[PDB]
């Protein structure tokens, strides 16, 4: 009754990529599959539509020449390829059957960056200031690629007062930060540590936040 | 055709009635669908044909409107209804609304400003990232200004925003200032001024390079 | 009788 | 687009018996577009106060109409139907044969 | 047997001759029962059978409103078609529509139809499944895409499975003396000498309902459907039908030729040759 999309894909600027969208539960070759684009900055925007009974496709005038809609009836699948990719194509693309049921959306990242291991840096208050009650500490994951990166605190034990801000892209490489808020009686009294794991680069780092001066 | 959705964003309490309006540039008859978007989850079609409830969707949801003006109403707002809502017309072409963000109402909270200098290993790696966390506050609206030796600096800054915390319905924010070792080393005092609706004056947290 | 709802093209 | 030439038939309701009243019918079917002109003429004089049916069509989307009027047949009165369509060069005339 | 009810819509653009004309005709089996024409002194739906006069003011008000709104919605449908095909407002185009439902001896739905045509060509049709749409050109594809993105076929299926068969059954029960009676045709053979060695023998069938019928000239048993002149079945004007079939034969071979008639209102096939 529902439909399952492809996995998150990554490409180079100027190359071309191809996404899939397998539908089930209904007659695939009698309705129009619509493809929609979601960009974090803009919003929801229509890309195209395809009828797989004979593969008739309509497109958006902004996407004419950019997108190409294909369909395989034996596999109940609808594909869509994009060429000459730019950073404006890095987005989440959804396929729907006449806007009845949507898919998980395929994520597309366009970057000319290589797989790079992160750089983990501790973040302690100024001059080791534990005087004021409730102390906030941080872990900074700079310059890594691709995504995601997992970050825990004290091997996953400390979990309250912990928020990790979404990764912000600064020139092809990402930057993430996380913040823990404990009580001055806990630090430096208890050993505090942030653990960072980048599975795509196979990197495991365990850093300890200690006072200086 | 351009459809305008209002409000762009809003704060609402539990049980409240919430109405989202979508206006078209021309009579689109009944060709309008309403979609919900919760972070990460597959979009959910709530209302189709402008005023018909999808089977299984909670009855608190209702669709209305005609001609150019349509609306979606939640009679009693629940917590699992918070997300971005979109209107779609399919009379002429397929165009979407601007999107409306449904969020939690709570008491105004002042941000917790914590500023941290670069770490030692990073200074030995050539860089220097000065970080500023603006913790648990409300509303979302917040401004940040980095200050180097007393002069405002906007170059090489990074900004990351947190969604509404499911725990206390607050927001957080991170602001990084990336410099090189020698660039950082030719200056003193790094201030992180913050401006919120709770204070007329900027919360100022700074540190010396001593 | 007659379908009282018509759908524009 | 799609023009179809009409098919014309001229007849009566009941068998034509001279002296007894009857109904002259001209059935024009299988034509497209809708614009048609049909007159029933007696001895070459077009008869006024002619009734006709409502615009219906068939499975092929081609219309069909029935032009009818009251009359009394005689052995020496020429009855005919003149049908003009966008698919005909000149108005087509069809003579009424009581045996057809 | 199985019976049927259909509705036909005819919209004609006429640039310079006024606004587009809208016409509706309703049929039950082969009997027209209602009529609408936007070019009347009073645009109104009106009955055309004795058994629909029985209905009440609410019915007629409903139908007339359903047609007066239909007039303008199809006057806009023509504009949208001219838009889709990039045509001139100065041209005369036609939008046709036929929709309805059949029922069996038990009175339940068998098949429901809803077809739309533009300029005599098939435009968009509802399939037997009452859920999908069949477009014939890339301009009807816009209509089908927006029509299923709103799941309008749901409403269509609801009407066809519901009010259609309900009202149809009501009409059959109200007029069982006319719609559910089978009146056999009245047949005779008429010889017409064209020359001294050639005569036309004609089988005449008069006054029958419905229009379905078969007329064949057989020689001593063998079917000769090749030398038979046939006329398309023609309404008599009194809601019955007429049809003849002719064969040219030599003088003397008038006994070998026999006529076989086939009507639903005929308990057994009629055989004749006079």
């Amino acid at each position: 009754v529902q439909l399952e999309q492809s996995g998150t894909v990554l490409a180079r600027p100027g190359s071309s990529v191809k996404m899939s969208c397998k539908a089930s539960g209904y007659s695939f070759t009698s309705y129009w599959m619509h493809w929609v684009k979601q960009r974090p900055g803009q919003g929801l925007e229509w890309i195209g539509a395809i009828y797989p009974g004979n593969s008739d496709a309509t497109y958006n005038q902004k996407f004419k020449g950019k997108a190409k809609l294909t369909a395989v009836t034996s596999a109940n699948t609808a594909y869509m390829e994009l060429s000459s990719l730019t950073n404006e194509d890095s987005a989440v693309y959804y396929c729907t059957n006449y806007f009845d049921q949507w898919g998980q959306g395929t994520t597309l990242t366009v970057s000319s960056a290589k797989t790079t291991a992160p750089s983990v840096y501790p973040l302690a208050p100024v001059c080791g200031d534990t005087t004021g009650s409730s102390v906030t500490l941080g872990c900074l994951v700079k310059g890594y690629f691709p995504e995601p990166v997992t970050l825990t605190w004290n091997s996953g034990s400390l979990s309250s007062g912990v928020h990790t801000f979404p990764a912000v892209l600064q020139s092809d490489l990402y930057t993430l930060s996380s913040s823990v808020t404990v009580t001055s009686s806990t630090w430096p009294s208890q050993s505090i540590t942030c653990n960072v794991a980048h599975p795509a680069s196979s990197t495991k780092v365990d850093k300890k936040i200690e006072p200086a001066a | 055709t351009t459809v305008t959705q209002t409000p762009s964003s809003m704060y609402a309490s539990l049980g409240e009635r919430v109405t989202i309006t979508c206006k078209a540039s021309q009579d689109i008859n009944s060709y309008l669908n309403w979609f919900q978007l919760k972070p990460g989850k597959s979009p959910k079609t709530l209302i189709y044909r402008a005023n018909r409830l999808v089977d299984g969707v909670p009855s608190r949801f209702s669709g209305s409107g005609s001609g150019q003006d349509y609306s979606l109403t939640i009679s009693s707002l629940e917590y699992e209804d918070m997300g971005i809502y979109y209107c779609l017309q399919y009379d002429e072409l397929y165009t979407f609304g601007g999107g409306t963000k449904l969020e939690m109402k709570r008491a105004d909270a002042a941000p917790t400003v914590s500023i941290f200098p670069p770490s030692s290993e990073q200074l030995t790696s050539g860089g220097a990232s000065v970080v500023c966390f603006l913790n648990n506050f409300y509303p979302k609206d917040i401004n940040v200004k980095w200050k180097i030796d007393g002069s405002e600096r906007q170059n090489g800054v990074l900004n990351s925003w947190t969604d509404q915390d499911s725990k206390d319905s607050t927001y957080s924010m991170s602001s990084t200032l990336t410099l090189t070792k020698d660039e950082y080393e030719r200056h003193n005092s790094y201030t992180c001024e913050a401006t919120h609706k709770t204070s007329t004056s900027p919360i100022v947290k700074s540190f010396n390079r001593n | 009788e007659e379908f009282g709802r018509a759908f524009s093209f | 687009m799609i023009q179809r030439t009409p098919k014309i038939q001229v007849y009566s309701r009941h068998p034509a018996e001279n002296g007894k009243s009857n109904f002259l019918n001209c059935y024009v079917s299988g034509f497209h577009p809708s614009d048609i002109e049909v007159d029933l003429l007696k001895n070459g004089e077009r008869i006024e106060k002619v009734e006709h049916s409502d615009l219906s069509f068939s499975k092929d989307w081609s219309f069909y109409l029935l032009y009818y009027t009251e009359f009394t047949p005689t052995e020496k009165d020429e009855y005919a139907c003149r049908v003009n369509h966008v698919t005909l060069s000149q108005p087509k005339i069809v003579k009424w044969d009581r045996d057809m | 047997g199985s019976h049927s009810m259909r509705y036909f819509y005819t919209a004609m653009s006429r640039p310079g001759r006024g606004e587009p004309r809208f016409i509706t005709v309703g049929y039950v089996d082969d009997t027209l029962f209602v009529r609408f024409d936007s070019d009347a002194t009073s645009p109104r739906k009106e009955p055309r059978a004795p058994w629909i006069e029985q209905e009440g003011p609410e019915y007629w008000d409903r139908e007339t409103q359903i047609s007066k709104t239909n007039t303008q919605t199809y006057r806009e449908n023509l504009r949208t078609a001219l838009r889709y095909y990039n045509q001139s407002e100065a041209g005369s185009h036609i939008i046709q529509r036929m929709y309805g439902c059949d029922v069996g001896p038990d009175g339940r739905l068998l098949r429901g139809y809803d077809q739309y045509a533009y300029d005599g060509k098939d435009y968009i049709a509802l399939n037997e499944d009452l859920s999908s749409w069949t477009a014939a050109d890339t301009a009807a594809q816009i209509t089908q895409r927006k029509w299923e993105a709103a799941r309008v076929a749901e409403q269509d299926r609801a009407y066809l499975e519901g009010l259609c068969v309900e009202s149809l059954r009501r009409y059959l029960e109200n007029g069982k003396e006319t719609l559910q009676r089978a009146d056999p045709p009245k047949t005779h053979v008429t010889h017409h000498p064209i020359s001294d060695h050639e005569v036309t023998l004609r089988c005449w069938a008069l006054g029958f309902y419905p229009a379905e019928i078969t007329l064949t000239w057989q020689r001593d048993g063998e079917d000769q459907t090749q030398d038979t002149e046939l006329v398309e079945t023609r309404p008599a004007g009194d809601r019955t039908f007429q049809k003849w079939a002719a064969v040219v034969v030599p003088s003397g071979e008038e006994q070998r030729y026999t006529c076989h008639v086939q009507h639903e209102g005929l308990p057994k096939p009629l055989t004749l040759r006079w």
